[PDB]
């Protein structure tokens, strides 16, 4: 399985009002191309900046995906990825923890 | 005391709009510090501590290097589909090279390749033998045998990989060397009549790290994964019954922490 | 440094 395995996270344990970074990591995948994008209440998030394309000691690629962000109580954050061994592109809801 | 110093390189037919198709990374002791693609065509600085200690005569000459490396990728893409009776599609070359200074002073070196993903040829430099994984990696190997290519890349891996190794963890000595401590979280959800409990350990450095769940004194783990600015983040999850929430502790095993941290839901 | 590949 060449399936994207993904985890959205924060830099830091969040808190409503504070300045934060928001992360999604996608790794174990192929091929390289991959689209991931950081997502607040279904709309791309601005800022966001991607790891150059690289790859684990098993071949499979992986890349961070990063964005400043002050996380919004009763705002959904998520990363959308699509990738060739996907049926649809995919969402992973952030828990933001508090 | 183990250092590494490791250099990867990827070659694309279908690197996604926009996107380069020949990109290749170097990192020390698993911190990225250089860097080239295909796009901008320069070897660039991707630390502080590797910018101040090096000129422009020094990334001028990783420039050439990569550029050498991505025109003969750019050949080898093809020559590889021809050989594999490829006429299109999406097919990837990778290699990844380097040196490892044990705990014991003992060496590694290596240098390995892949095609689409899978092994493709590799050096031993111990024997200077290449070991051919698939049919169409013979005829590289044939050529790879002659020449000075071999005897080179063995003084590469085994000297000049060392001898830049060790610059380049004097240069980052006070980087590398130091310690962050982990910000720890936990917290539990329940779904279909099962606690999930979830520790997560929020920027740490160095990449080391042990987290475990412990009950009354089946764990799925996310891995180490990278955060933005250097420091690292893991998650580690159990599943209980609900209401033994109170039988769960996190334990945090880092460098940076004196003891163990112990963590309640 | 890196070190550049020679032909497949």
């Amino acid at each position: 399985d060449l399936t994207p395995k993904v985890q959205v996270y924060s830099r830091f344990p969040a808190s409503a009002g504070t300045k934060n970074v928001l992360n999604c990591f996608a790794a174990g995948f192929h091929p390289p191309k991959i689209s991931i994008t950081l997502m607040k209440d279904g709309v791309p998030m601005e800022g966001a900046q991607y790891s150059d394309m690289s790859f684990n000691d098993d071949w499979t690629f992986q890349r961070l995906v990063h964005a400043d962000f002050t996380p919004s109580s009763g705002s959904t954050y998520a990363c959308k990825v699509e990738h060739e061994t996907l049926k649809e592109p995919q969402v992973y809801k952030w828990d933001p923890e508090f | 005391e183990l250092h590494t110093l490791r250099y990867i390189s990827t070659a694309m037919t279908d690197p996604g709009p926009g996107q380069p198709w020949f990109v290749d990374v170097g990192y020390v002791d698993g911190e990225l510090f250089t860097h080239y693609n295909s796009t901008a065509r320069r070897a660039v600085p991707r630390t502080e501590w590797i910018a101040a200690n090096t000129d422009q005569q020094y990334w001028d000459s990783e420039t050439q290097t990569s550029q050498r490396s991505e025109q003969i990728d750019r050949d080898g893409l093809g020559i590889l589909q021809r050989r594999y009776n490829q006429t299109g599609g999406s097919h990837t070359v990778q290699w990844m090279y380097g040196c490892d200074i044990l705990e014991d002073g003992t060496i590694r070196g290596y240098r390995q390749y892949a095609y689409d993903g899978r092994d493709f040829i590799a050096f031993d430099k111990g024997t200077m033998t290449f070991t051919a994984a698939v049919p169409e990696a013979v005829p590289t190997k044939r050529k790879w045998e002659e020449g000075d290519y071999a005897e080179g890349l063995k003084q590469y891996l085994e000297e000049t990989c060392v001898e830049w190794l060790r610059r380049y963890v004097e240069y980052g000595k006070a980087e590398l060397g130091r310690r962050e401590r982990p910000e720890v979280r936990v917290w539990g959800k329940e779904a279909d009549g099962i606690l999930t409990l979830s520790c997560r350990a929020h920027g740490f450095y160095p990449r080391p790290i042990a987290v475990s769940w412990l009950k009354d004194g089946d764990a799925q783990s996310g891995g180490i994964v990278p955060n933005g600015d250097g420091t690292y983040h893991t998650w580690v999850t159990i599943d209980a019954q609900p209401g033994d929430g109170d039988k769960y502790q996190c334990r945090v095993e880092h460098a940076s922490l004196p003891q163990p941290g112990l963590y309640s839901w | 440094r890196r070190r550049e590949q020679t032909d497949y």
